[PDB]
């Protein structure tokens, strides 16, 4: 499940 | 409804937005059963401000398809580009 960890680019 | 939009973002040296998703990824908060790459956050004074918004689905960048792209490949591609990146996004739009 998605838990809010995104990746800045 | 949805709208497909071309967006130019000038790296300085980052794009100024965050992404989630991709094949092999851990999903996204917008369309959870979709493997796509989604914009999750846009830096308010960064290069993508007023151009991108959370929820935007990236389907192409500099002519490379982001449809069903693997997560690490998507990240590495966006990080590898220099100067401007021409995105095609799909944005949901209110009724």
């Amino acid at each position: 499940e998605y838990l809010g960890l995104d990746v800045p680019v | 409804g949805s709208m497909e939009i071309r967006v130019r973002v000038e790296k300085d040296p980052e794009l100024g937005f965050s992404i989630s998703g991709g094949v092999g990824g851990r999903g996204n908060p917008f369309r959870p059963d979709d493997d796509g790459i989604f914009v999750t956050r846009v830096q308010p004074e960064g290069p993508a401000s007023k151009l991108l918004q959370p929820g935007d689905k990236i389907i192409q960048a500099n002519g490379y398809s982001f449809i069903n792209i693997e997560h690490g490949q998507a990240v590495s591609l966006l990080k590898t580009f220099q100067n401007t990146v021409e995105l095609i996004i799909v944005r949901e739009v209110s009724s």
